[PDB]
DNA sequence: CCCTGGAGAATCCCGGTGCCGAGGCCGCTCAATTGGTCGTAGACAGCTCTAGCACCGCTTAAACGCACGTACGCGCTGTCCCCCGCGTTTTAACCGCCAAGGGGATTACTCCCTAGTCTCCAGGCACGTGTCAGATATATACATCCTGTGCA
DNA sequence: GCACAGGATGTATATATCTGACACGTGCCTGGAGACTAGGGAGTAATCCCCTTGGCGGTTAAAACGCGGGGGACAGCGCGTACGTGCGTTTAAGCGGTGCTAGAGCTGTCTACGACCAATTGAGCGGCCTCGGCACCGGGATTCTCCAGGGC
């Protein structure tokens, strides 16, 4: 038993079964997905904290987040995720 | 009740200073066609840039635009500018 | 004890009393070594006192120094027909026109040194400041002396830099928003004695402050003519577009940055805005004054005056509003005369002489309030309406007297229209206070 | 005693760690402090992106007839969505291949 | 009978000219009311520095020098000398954008 | 005896290409390739077999690409054999 | 080991170009796309031996491979 | 007692502000630790970059028969030179200019 | 008073100073150089902080900082560099 | 000078094999809970300098419209040789299998290098201030195009 | 049909002037250096075993070589067309002002709420096994295409 590796299989696999119910995914194409999950992860991170530096605060906020999908996706995919996030974060919000 | 219309903005850009941008560039004979397409190219360019750059200007509660936001927006497209901070 | 009657270097006419006793004046402050202000009202020979003093100074007394005078481009011709006429004597030189022209002359006149008098004007000096550093200058007259009014402005500090032994500010309205501006022509002329920044503790010790360093006569020495001029103030009310876009501009697609200078023209004309007025065939038909209430009234009031006296002056600060106007008179089919910032000069000079031909069907003059070079001798009108106010009140002053004139036989009369509770009542107040400050300082 | 308890990503509805996500935020040099809303934003970010490309690679391997999602179909539903072929366009795809395409002056005439 | 130079010397000229200069080749009030009209379309109530405008024609040019450039070349590959729509094509296509 | 077109055979290898996806460069002589360019930075240099193909898919990926823009260039000269002028263009414009 | 650019061979490189979609081909081509992927490859290999030798390894990684190519504007999805 | 203030930058032989540095690392979110030596090696790699920019940049001034440094010179010394030519390719320099550069076949001929 | 801005300009006059002594500069090279040197800054402090990331450390060292400058710098400024940063090294180590 | 008529390639349709994806079970470590605290960012107040909006005056360089002539882009044709499709022989890649050992990966231990704190002081930054390098103008000297004209 | 002379244009070169920005000097204050203590990160040693390398034999697909021919590349030619060059007219850019107000940056304070930190824990998630269904391989019959020959 070596060390463990985290990844985001078991989550893309919920998210699959969620979209097409009756399809499956290879090792390879899950590879690549968790690949594609790090790699939009570090780009928003980073001009996040890009953002932060520039305004001199201290923080990463949902604002900080919002601007940075607004920087990095193009248009409709940049207004479908602000939608989707905003609505995450207001049901976090309430349920807390 | 009166109205007068001058011109379109982009036709601010005129054929004898993308001539002169041309020159710079190295060209000898220019085609007639050239200057709406140089304009095209120089619209994209503009809104592509000033869009990152308004991001940056509203991200910071504000409602005036910086060569700080200007620099950003380049650098992000990827565009590295020297000479303004 | 000073010269009690015309000079004798002085030919073609016998000067006046005013303008004599002002030369006694200018000679007791060359004596004294003191600089002054001369302001005169508008048209009291300001000219003729100059000149008289500058051939005094180059006869009387054997200095034949070189003297500079500055003024407005328009004022040139008048200027140089003057120091011909009055006191042909001295040599007196111009330096306008383009490169070639300007090199020419300091090449040709200026540098060897034959000229006695400078007439220039402001750009000329900016463009030739170098050129004019050199020498060493005796007099330096600027006519219109409200131009350098503002210190930081190239013009100031160009004058400021200049080596010179005597000076005389040439202006007609010393004092027009605040003190600071005479503040600042006071260091232009003595900068020893004025130096730092700034009814017993105030009014009586400015008056005697400002007494040994200023000369002002009103209109009131020869008079004998000029009926006193009757200011009316009629106040309107918004139509429902313009109270609805004032509500919406106070409120918060066009921007709106200056909302004061929105406030303004929404006051105006709720068609300077885009979309305001209704659609596309763009008719002109009853809908352009039924949105305005200045239109109402100026439309129930000039058929009135047109049956009475007519020959009616409209002073705008809005080209748009005069676009307006024009629209709104050809569609009343009186006969409407426009002069503005965008009038060539040729046209300018026409347009103002067919008005004041002896016998003309002209009814409406439409005049930007501060685009008049001072001058325009409209002294056939008969009313004056100030659609619009400015905030300097000498600017409405100006455009008052445009036909309060010397040859005017018949009283004028000046409706201001004010909007009932809106912004044009803090710019006529912030006016009267201007005008009360002027009028306790300099005209008392 | 203690609450039962509930995962953020349960109490934002998302399928994707939240907890992990903030986690990795903080391990990752990127500020000083981290708010609540970050994480839970960055999560429904990345659900949204990986919803639309598992729905259009479906969409592909649907049209091969095959059950499976392959590195082949991944990439004809990147590279025939223009904005996924934008935000993607540097990227390279393990045996996925080219899109078919053969310019017009080469065909038989 | 008038002097005339050969159509094309004034042209060199004119590149070894403005290859030794400096300056802006771009009217700056043109440029700014374009910049402003651009910005209309993003947000309204907008307001510029004087330094943003000067970047954003500084970086405007360079752009179009550089894809000028690039044209040249697809235009002498071409085995012409006078550049056209369909150089400045190629030249975006293989730049990528 | 029937014999194609010239062209023919090129499109049906162009389609037959296009339509697949697997490697088109030999393994055992593209991992000699590698290490003998990896003599020249260290030496008794090891490498992972995933190592290797990884490299030889950034390779593939890169000459497709590269070709591609070589025969927009041909088609601009309008040409249909693409040439190292081509080629040296697409370089040069790319920015290498 | 010499003479090994030469294993990249003619039908290789013509299976290269079909898949980029040309049909007629050079005699000349096959020299300088050789000459192409000797300085692709040089630079990722330099990249990736130096990334190597700051982990103090003998063995060249697939995620050395990844971070040169990722450093050098071609991200790579598919081994880590 | 109290031993008189050296700079690192005085012990190192550098003219640039080692303590400046070692303040920004710490302060840039690169790391939650910092080496005392990795300061004074950027420290001198930014005085060797600048060493050279700056040594071209003259050269290229003196050529132009001039003794102040400008843009312009700045632009021909980035350019003209591989090194440095690959170092700043997308760097854009403020009124630069281009190279003089003239393609052979718009030559008169 | 205005507010306390740092810029490099001391200390590249210093350098152009010692590399040539009858020479100035202007305002604007002075803000190119400034934004020359905050831009190579940036780019090897974010190549050293991905190596510490990568190799799984905490600490950034000359290591990382070599490493990085290798890795940013074409081939001869590269050693050049390596040689003065271990210069700068070996003389602080030495006594101080 | 397109319409049949053969060949060759691609495609659909069945049937048998294998191996890999999806599920199920175990165990641990990492996120959730609760409690306490502090410090960062929001909020407010005052000052000062810039930007926007509607105007005016003036100067003058640059854009614009126009006409003429000339390189040049573009179609067209011919020639030739070069690349391509096909068949034959050689070659080494590929795959399965075995064997040995180097080095990656993990763990345990300890020390030493960096973070954090408190003093102290001096190096860098804002502010004045003078003067010299570079821009600009003006007048020659020289290098470049262009054309006409004489001549073999 | 060529080669050269001269004219005209532009460009480079010297010199004189002037100005405003660069380079220097001063005060002071804020950040860097000096000395010290604690604590965790990384260096070092040792062990395990995975993975990498080396070697071999047999298939067979793929590469190399040669041949015969048609199609593409390239050089040459001719034309009529769109662009360069110069000139006279018009426009608007650029500079200098008015008159006012809000935006933004800074400095300085207050204060409170949200994020960090620590101890406990239990459920989520990763690793290992296992099995059955989809992907793959092979074989047969179809449909489509491309090329040739000629009666269209
Ligand atoms: N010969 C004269 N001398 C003095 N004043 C005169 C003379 N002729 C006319 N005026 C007055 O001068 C006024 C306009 O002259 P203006 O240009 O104002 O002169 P100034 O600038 O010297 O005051 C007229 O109203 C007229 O009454």
């Amino acid at each position: 038993r070596k060390t463990r590796k985290e990844s985001y299989a078991i989550y893309v696999y919920k998210v699959l079964k969620q979209v097409h119910p009756d399809t499956g995914i290879s090792s390879k194409a899950m590879s690549i997905m968790n690949s594609f999950v790090n790699d939009v992860f570090e780009r928003i991170a980073g001009e996040a904290s890009r953002l932060a530096h520039y305004n001199k605060r201290s923080t990463i906020t949902s604002r900080e987040i919002q601007t940075a999908v607004r920087l990095l996706l193009p248009g409709e995919l940049a207004k479908h995720a602000v939608s989707e996030g905003t609505k995450a974060v207001t049901k976090y919000t309430s349920a807390k | 009740r009166h109205r007068k219309v001058l011109r379109d903005n982009i036709q601010g850009i005129t054929k004898p200073a993308i001539r002169r941008l041309a020159r710079r560039g190295g060209v000898k004979r220019i085609s007639g066609l050239i200057y709406e397409e140089t304009r095209g190219v120089l619209k994209v360019f503009l809104e592509n840039v000033i869009r990152d750059a308004v991001t940056y200007t509203e991200h910071a509660k504000r409602k005036t635009v910086t060569a700080m936001d200007v620099v950003y927006a380049l650098k992000r497209q990827g565009r590295t500018l020297y000479g303004f901070g | 004890t000073r010269f009690e009657d015309s000079p004798s270097y002085v030919k073609w006419g016998k000067l006046r009393d005013y303008q004599v006793r002002g030369l006694n004046w200018l000679i007791s402050l060359y004596e004294n070594g003191i600089n002054g202000i001369l302001a005169d009202e508008m048209g009291l020979g300001k000219t003729l006192q100059t000149i008289s003093l500058l051939g005094y100074m180059k006869h009387y007394r054997n200095i034949p120094g070189p003297h500079m005078v500055l003024v407005p481009k328009s004022t040139l011709h008048n200027w140089m027909s003057e120091f011909k006429r009055w006191v042909p004597t001295l040599r007196s030189v111009c330096l306008i026109g383009d490169k070639e022209q300007r090199a020419a002359f300091v090449r040709d006149v200026l540098l060897p040194g034959e000229w006695d008098v400078c007439v220039t004007s402001y750009e000329m000096l900016i463009k030739e400041k170098s050129v004019f550093k050199k020498f060493n200058w005796r007099y330096l007259v600027i006519d219109e002396a409200h131009r350098i009014k503002n210190e930081k402005s190239k013009l100031s500090e160009i004058v400021r830099e200049f080596k010179t032994t005597n000076r005389l500010l040439l202006t007609g309205t010393p004092l027009q928003n605040n003190l600071h501006e005479l503040w600042s022509l006071l260091n232009f002329l003595l900068p020893d004695v004025f130096n730092s920044a700034d009814d017993q503790k105030l009014v009586e010790r400015l008056h005697m402050v400002l007494r040994p360093f200023l000369l002002r006569r009103i209109k009131a020495d020869v008079e004998k003519s000029l009926p006193p001029k009757k200011e009316v103030k009629i106040y309107v009310g918004l139509s429902k577009m313009q109270r609805e876009w004032y509500t919406r501009i106070l409120m918060k697609k066009m921007r709106l940055l200056n909302i004061l200078m929105q406030l303004r023209k929404c006051c105006n004309h709720p068609y300077l805005f885009d979309g305001a007025e209704p659609g596309p065939p763009y008719t002109t038909d009853m809908h352009l004054v039924t949105n305005s209430g200045k239109m109402v009234v100026l439309d129930k009031l000039l058929p009135k005056l047109k049956e009475q006296g007519s020959r009616v002056l409209i002073f705008s600060q809005m080209t748009r509003v005069l676009d307006i106007l024009e629209d709104y008179c050809m569609w009343r089919n009186y006969e409407y005369c426009r002069l503005d910032g965008q009038t060539p000069h040729d046209e300018r000079q026409d347009s103002i002489n067919a008005y004041n031909e002896p016998n003309s069907t002209k009814f409406v003059f439409m005049l930007s309030t501060r685009a008049g070079g001072l001058g325009i001798n409209l002294a056939t009108a008969d009313v004056v309406i100030l659609y619009d106010s400015d905030w300097n009140p000498q600017v409405d002053l100006q455009a008052m007297d445009r036909a309060h004139r010397i040859g005017q036989t018949k009283t004028v009369r000046v409706f201001r229209f004010i909007t009932d509770n809106t912004v044009e009542e803090r710019i006529v107040e912030r006016a009267e206070m201007k005008l009360r400050l002027d009028s306790i300082v300099i005209q008392q | 005693t203690r609450a039962k308890a509930k995962t953020r990503s349960s109490r934002a509805g998302l399928q994707f760690p939240v907890g992990r996500v903030h986690r990795l935020l903080r391990k990752g040099n990127y500020a000083e402090r981290v708010g609540a809303g970050a994480p839970v934003y960055l999560a429904a970010v990345l659900e949204y992106l990986t919803a639309e490309i598992l729905e259009l690679a479906g969409n592909a391997a649907r049209d091969n007839k095959k059950t499976r999602i392959i590195p082949r179909h991944l990439q004809l539903a990147v590279r025939n969505d223009e904005e996924l072929n934008k935000l993607l366009g540097r990227v390279t795809i393990a045996q996925g291949g080219v899109l078919p395409n053969i310019q017009s002056v080469l065909l038989p005439k | 009978k008038p002097h005339r130079y050969r159509p094309g010397t004034v042209a060199l000229r004119e590149i070894r000219r403005y290859q030794k200069s400096t300056e802006l080749l771009i009217r700056k009030l043109p440029f700014q009311r374009l910049v402003r009209e651009i910005a209309q379309d993003f947000k309204t109530d907008l307001r510029f520095q004087s330094s943003a405008v000067m970047a954003l024609q500084e970086a405007s040019e360079a752009y179009l020098v550089g894809l000028f450039e690039d044209t040249n070349l697809c235009a002498i590959h071409a085995k012409r000398v006078t550049i056209m729509p369909k150089d400045i094509q190629l030249a975006r296509r293989i730049r990528g954008e």
